[PDB]
């Protein structure tokens, strides 16, 4: 989820 | 603490527009760490993510494939709220609608939900049902692909009937404070697992696996697993 | 006594043909009182009637509008089985496929179901809940084109299992179904009632009718019933 600085 | 208050009609005529409003308290709608989602749920469509809006130096909008051409999610910075607009509704759009906050890919805070009736790859793979006897360790699996689980975080939710899903596992294997350590998560390749040690009658609920798919450009949910304690 | 045996590939490449067979035993494919249907259950769309084939001194073929240009149900009297030929498959065709016998419009005998991977007007309340022993009701709103002028059927479905017939012909109850279940039809509205709810009734309940505008079998969105 690229919407955050939190993905992968 | 952060709470979300939902408002909207419980019935919309076909071909008409459904409008929902979600009020925020304890957080800003322009938060750099938050994203504001809409999710609906029905026996036919399952747990279906609808879309989201969020602020990263500008307002962004990510919509689901299924409702992209009919959906609009606008934030209101003054009233500190965000709305849902779905045009040309049909009986298929009959579901329970939730607004939820995403903070790290996890839907940690949910609204109580609004039942909306309309009258005159895409889904992660979970076992339809799981079961176990008290005291056992029970594990629920979820298989995906490189486009989703193989490349992104895995989240788990616990949902008791008539209530919004509760965050159980975030970031594959991390656990929010308050959640007992009986619940554990794991991820390897394109598969994930939710383990419940010391199974209790309390654990009888529906369990959902959640991730993100780059090919779908949106949040993807699993079919959900109904856990029965024998 | 009638058994339907399903078979066929689980994974189908796009732009190709899905071939699913339904072996019949205990009954004849040429039965004058039976119809042979195919229903799929999309993980994000739900129950979806594909079509049927039957014989009344002449073979008949009824198909859904959304698949009519690429669907075909082939009967075989020598083998006593009928097949599902779905051509030019897309990712939208990924679903659990069921074959079922139609009697008086009622889908009384279902197949196990085949999960196929490729890599609508009826209205019900999303969820329902009741406490053991309580009488609960599940309603379904239609219109003049379906419920208003045709019979109503009801089905119960557990996770991973084919739908089970509960009520046929608006308010007729088949043998094997306890007297706890009952139905009724009022104008363009139908209702399933569970008098004396038990814990074993936790399932998804679907209402079925027939639309003349779509000229095919129509299902409802389904209702999730919870026993507290
Ligand atoms: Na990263």
């Amino acid at each position: 989820d690229p919407a955050f600085g939190a993905n992968s | 603490q952060v709470q979300l208050q939902q408002s909207g009609p419980g019935l919309v005529k076909p071909s008409q527009t459904l409008s929902l409003t979600c009020g925020i308290s304890g957080d800003s709608v322009s938060s750099k760490s938050a994203a504001w989602n809409w999710i609906r749920q029905s026996p036919s469509r399952g747990l279906e993510w609808l879309g989201r809006t969020y602020y990263r130096s500008k307002w962004h909008n990510d919509y689901a494939v299924s409702v992209k051409s009919r959906i609009t999610i606008n934030p209101d910075t003054s009233k500190n709220q965000f709305s849902l607009q779905l045009n040309s509704v049909t009986p298929e759009d009959t579901a329970v609608y939730y607004c939820a906050r995403g903070q790290m890919g996890a839907l940690d805070v949910w609204g109580q939900g609004t039942t909306v009736t309309v009258s005159s790859q895409s889904v992660l793979t979970q076992p339809p049902s799981a079961s176990g006897t008290p005291g056992q360790r029970v594990t629920i699996s979820c298989s995906g692909s490189s486009s989703n689980i193989g490349s992104y975080y895995v989240y788990w939710y616990q949902q008791f009937p008539g209530t919004a899903p509760k965050l159980l596992i975030y970031g594959n294997n991390q656990r929010p404070s308050g959640v007992p350590d009986r619940f554990s998560g794991s991820k390897s390749g394109t598969s994930a697992s939710l383990a419940i040690t010391g199974l209790q009658a309390e654990d009888e609920a529906d369990y959902y696996c959640q991730s993100y798919d780059s090919s779908l450009s949106g949040v993807i949910f699993g079919g959900g697993t109904k856990l029965t304690v024998l």
